[PDB]
């Protein structure tokens, strides 16, 4: 079909966070059998395979930003491989790693679609600037690349000089934030972005929300959604195993909710699944439970509903 | 899990020229891994953070390298005050192993035991016990087999031993052999040997005493 | 009063369900005191006992179907007995067991009141048929054998011939669906049965889906409503002790407000707790929320409101 | 600001409730860092310091109300302070404890504002009289004491003759009733005060039943607020470590969603955390969620949005 | 986790005046405790439930005290049936220790062991054993130290006691000293000793036996 | 927890008629419980997979019964390959015990071991050790108690036993009495007695050597 034509990208990479581990990002997801899972529904899936991501030895930081030109160079080479995969016509699905990738992931989607919009699904905004972070880890600061209005509030980091803004801010919508800085909350209020807090989806509720999110990014001419799925945006009772988890988050019911509501748009073209930590979960059973609801949450997006799924021939015979 | 072994598990550098060391990771690490020096009796001081970078306060001489699994410490410019036990630390990856040890000694021309041996008190045979030490002193390197016999046959299970820190100024070490045996097993036997073995020997050292003998 | 007057059968029956331990179903439900929780409120508890269910030795398979004299004769002697408690005009409170008993305590529930309801609360749709199954179990296959519209794609399974198909299919509501087969939901979506999956209980919430529910079976007539609850539709952090846990469930406030809305209508003539399974428990605490759970649903079901219920006399003397 | 102007008063007491250990109260909510968690918005927090409680020999109790002079004399001392601490223009954040102070964390309220408008977030209702208890726990008749209606159907308990009721029956709002005695349930339903019990919160949704709320209190005429918050009310996943616990409770998201619904009214003047217990949590995982859960509750009620917060200067300097 | 502390381990006091005891906790219980009778071989009575208040059905003169760190128990008509280990329980704090015991015994003018010995059968020769059992009976109070011998070289390991419960008429105790030995150890050596020692004995009582002497 | 039990703990029977085994539930399994083929050494084979049915690729004879405590497993046409252990495992609770065991032996008329014994070598005298092994070959049926004794004075804690399987054609077995002594034992004493017990053996065969007789 149209959608669920996946170009899967794996891509092992760590130098953005702290808690090292997440280079198990696709190993894991892929050893839960996500290829095999997707290819019972129509899913034309082609593994691209994970990137090879070199270590670049005298990685001098920034003033706070650690790590700058591993994660610049990744993002490049993880940009191309995206043009590559949608010049192919196939759903980017990237799956790591960190939001870090994100960079990459969205530039070469952009590469191909120039007017996409971001569901960025994540507890945290990660709009942090160079300038403005605390941490100076760059799984907290994807966003404060892409935004065409942070133009000139952004220094020159090392490997990002390819780094071209590709999204407005009013092209992205937040869906599950409850950790959010000052220097972040100050930009999302100045800039204007349309973000759903946990405040206004325990109001709203999923239904209006997501209601809401479409008709926000699609009411107004039908394009490209690249939905950046974290998986510490959901409640840590189901996700526990990933970076930094923040209590009072997204029920499994909801993310599946706004996957299965992502997908009956039809218009998905890019699928990122980030900040899979294998190796925090207390217990196995923990990174279990954390891995099942990542591979969940992927099926649900290419199509599997929880209603129930049937290919279209008559089943009694 | 990741076992972070040493390859230098000990070493002996007199005060000078480099001193290049190893940390080995079982994984990929990647260039998060730390370095420290443990003086003996004090806290592990910092001092490289994350393979490289000289981590605040560390004077002119402590860089290293990684990226990813098999690292190096260097000591360019030795200075005698660094003799002390240096540990690497692996950190993004949990739990959180460290290294092994990697005691740096003083580096002298190899010094021989004073071999001297010593009987129990007389104050202890009124108390019931009968402890035989042989001193060792003034001895490098730090190897050396004592072997206690009961005026001819081998001892074992009553044989404690302290070795010392390596010394200051002539750079050497000193050892307890402590054996204690009770009254009756004192007065059973007289000829008490004391088989020290080191290096400088060519032939075994043997301490002796007979039962009231002085 | 009208409702609340309740007549209980044990069902002990495991031969529809490979998990073999649904046995210890009224043993569990009736030690924790089902009885006595039941008789401080206004409740004419009369228990009928276990059934006695007999060990055919020559239960020999069909294609697929596995068990099915043994299923067969259970359901008769269920449907003979519930049929008994709904001549003393009682509620045919049925706890099993597996779902494999509902096809009898709906049948036995029908040759008293034809034109009943049945609100089938669980995580599947136990729609299957002997032909379309891949598992072959019964507890896969109650609702297929109650279909009017399925008159014909049901061959003659042995043990089943006095089964008469008793509701129509615009007169069943799933609340809950989420784990459906292919000919699950082909047959789902041909017959036109009004289902409530999790997608639209998490869209619409539990408080429009129950008034949904009770428009769609109550609006045109006042009919009795029997509600047949299966443990595994609840999500399986409140009853992890049943025979097949899927993630993602109704939780436990809606599960209660579920029953309540039941129980408002005053409308309720028939109740099923089924796949109740003590043995699957990891930690005897497992076992005790399951039951716990279980027993708090039949409670709601049966008037205890969880605002509070008091006796029609004054209490400030 | 006028709000999140905070004066903490502890409150070390325990001889309402049986399960000893609530004693340790303030000293883990303030070991947790409250004040300094504070501290970072805001807020001008004075500690006002624990209370000392007197230990009354012969504390003989009545017919079912055990410990009524401890208690009486408690709340005399506590009401004393909170008037003291209302004097001062700040906002009374009384933190016990257990119910039982509530008595005295009102009144002591009152006597500053007599207009009050108390927001009573608890599993219970807790308004069984000395006449109508069974337990005869002090921490469940707190409300009876307080409303101007029962002024007649409250003996002279011994220690209470300082208590003057001071709100009455429609300026009180129960949210997150689901353990209501039968004679609770009768003063409930005679009096007429508007509950909002979980039958309630999981039809309408806590958004709607928050802006019901507010409209109920402040529609008529803007009144100080005193939100009285229990721990057990939230469900005991997320608080286990809680004197009474009542399964199926409010979520964690939706006790921040009240608090910062309450909060951004801008008229909260009184807050009162009781009934945390760190010594009934089985493993000090579960006494670090109750805590860690109390605290975050605390801090969404003086100003701590889950959106973000930024103090009014530029931020991209 | 409460240790609660009982300041009379043991007591003996005539039926008579007030036998106050005591109960200290180790952080304040706050009048939340309770007071039990346990007979030996029985359930534990409760006596007192919160510090006060004489639990239903308890005669006249149980009446305790606290609030909220040491406890008493007061027994002021003590009645000689109330012969009990007493034993006091913290209850609002979680785990739920109790006390250690408080063994009121009876308090008269102390009695001297029965100091007698018996050999072993000589049909426990004829099976491979022999119980060298020295029974001291009527004594008072309780405290008696027991040696055995290998005719005058002590014994260890291999000795059992049997204390009774107070009698209750002469008030005294009873004590069994079961020493087992082999059928080879037996007939080895012949003055088998039993030791005793008692406060009514200035002396330590020795009672002793030849082997094959009676 | 069900403990499953087989009431033939052994069988032999000759190649022929039925071989009805038995496996006994603790509760009520009812037709959920299976059955095994492990033969030495290799992989368990299912024979019947619920109580009956005859488990895709069975030859003729493997039918059984139940439903449901006390399970058959009929093997009606003995066929002497399958002489091998056959376990029942319940599978409808958990957890998922099996049975004990039912070793199927082969039934001829009982051979006589012959008892033989060796010294050990001279070449373990060099060494310091002293194997010495009474080898028992070609007997029937298994249970053989073997004595080993110091010169008469029987010996514990250092005899071996390794058991053969069922041979194919004489269908008897083998058995080595693997008892280590030092160097120092071995010296000491010189007879060294096999005294080996068999059913067709009506006096207890004795082998015995003296130290260097050989």
């Amino acid at each position: 079909a149209k959608s669920r034509t996946i170009g899967i990208i794996g891509a092992p990479f760590s130098k953005g966070q702290p808690r090292g581990g997440v280079e198990e990002g696709p190993t894991v997801l892929r050893k839960a059998g996500l290829l095999e899972k997707l290819k019972e529904q129509e899913c034309d899936v082609k593994d691209y395979g994970d990137l090879p991501f070199a270590d670049i030895p005298n990685d001098s930081p920034f003033q706070i930003v650690k790590n700058p030109r591993s994660v610049g160079k990744a993002s490049e080479q993880l940009a191309g491989k995206v043009a590559e995969v949608k010049k192919n016509g196939r759903i980017s699905l990237v799956l790591g790693g960190d939001h870090s990738l994100a960079i990459g992931s969205i530039s070469g989607h952009a590469r191909v679609h120039p007017d996409l919009g971001v569901i960025w699904v994540d507890a945290h905004t990660d709009i942090n600037t160079p300038l403005t972070t605390t941490s100076g880890n760059l799984h907290g600061q994807p966003v404060s690349f892409l935004l065409k209005e942070l133009k000139g509030k952004i220094p020159d980091v090392p490997g990002f000089s390819w780094v071209t803004p590709c999204i407005s801010a009013k092209d992205i919508v937040y869906i599950g934030l409850r950790d959010v800085d000052p220097g972040e909350h100050y930009i999302l209020k100045t800039l204007g972005i349309k973000y759903f807090s946990m405040t206004e989806v325990d109001r709203l509720g999923i239904g209006k929300v997501m209601e809401e999110t479409l008709s926000y990014l699609l009411g107004r001419k039908k394009r490209p959604i690249h939905l950046s799925f974290d998986v510490d945006g959901l409640d840590p009772s189901f996700t526990p195993a990933t970076g930094t988890p923040v209590v009072g988050g997204l029920t499994y019911r909801e993310g599946l909710y706004i996957t299965e509501e992502i997908y009956k748009t039809g218009l998905l073209s890019g699928l990122d699944i980030m900040e899979v930590n294998p190796s925090l979960g207390k217990t196995p059973e923990e990174v279990t439970r954390t891995v099942n609801t990542a591979v969940a949450i992927t099926l649900a997006c290419f199509g599997l509903a929880r209603e129930g799924n049937h290919k279209p021939i008559d089943y009694l015979n | 899990e990741i076992v972070m072994t040493q390859s230098p598990a000990t070493l002996s550098l007199s005060p000078g020229e480099r001193a290049t060391l190893s940390c080995r990771a079982s994984q990929s690490v990647s260039s998060y891994l730390a370095w420290y020096q443990q003086k003996p009796g004090q806290a592990p001081r910092l001092l490289i953070y994350d393979a490289s970078n000289r981590a605040t306060g560390i004077p002119a001489r402590f860089s290293g390298s990684g990226s990813g699994t098999d690292f190096t410490l260097t000591i360019s410019s030795l200075e005698p005050e660094d003799f002390a036990v240096y540990y690497c630390q692996q950190h993004s990856l949990l739990p959180r192993t460290f290294g092994g040890g990697t005691k740096v000694e003083i580096k002298r021309a190899d010094a021989a035991p004073t071999v001297s041996i010593f009987p129990p008190s007389s104050e202890q045979l009124t108390s019931g016990g009968a402890s035989v030490v042989c001193f060792l002193n003034n001895f490098y390197p730090k190897d050396i087999n004592v072997k206690w016999k009961i005026d001819g046959s081998e001892r074992q299970n009553g044989v404690l031993n302290s070795w010392t820190d390596q010394d200051s100024k002539d750079s050497t070490y000193s050892m307890s052999s402590t054996l204690t045996l009770t009254k009756d097993e004192y007065e059973r036997h007289n000829s008490y040997t004391c088989e020290a073995t080191h290096k400088t020997s060519t032939s075994p050292i043997v301490k002796s005493f007979n039962r009231n003998e002085c």
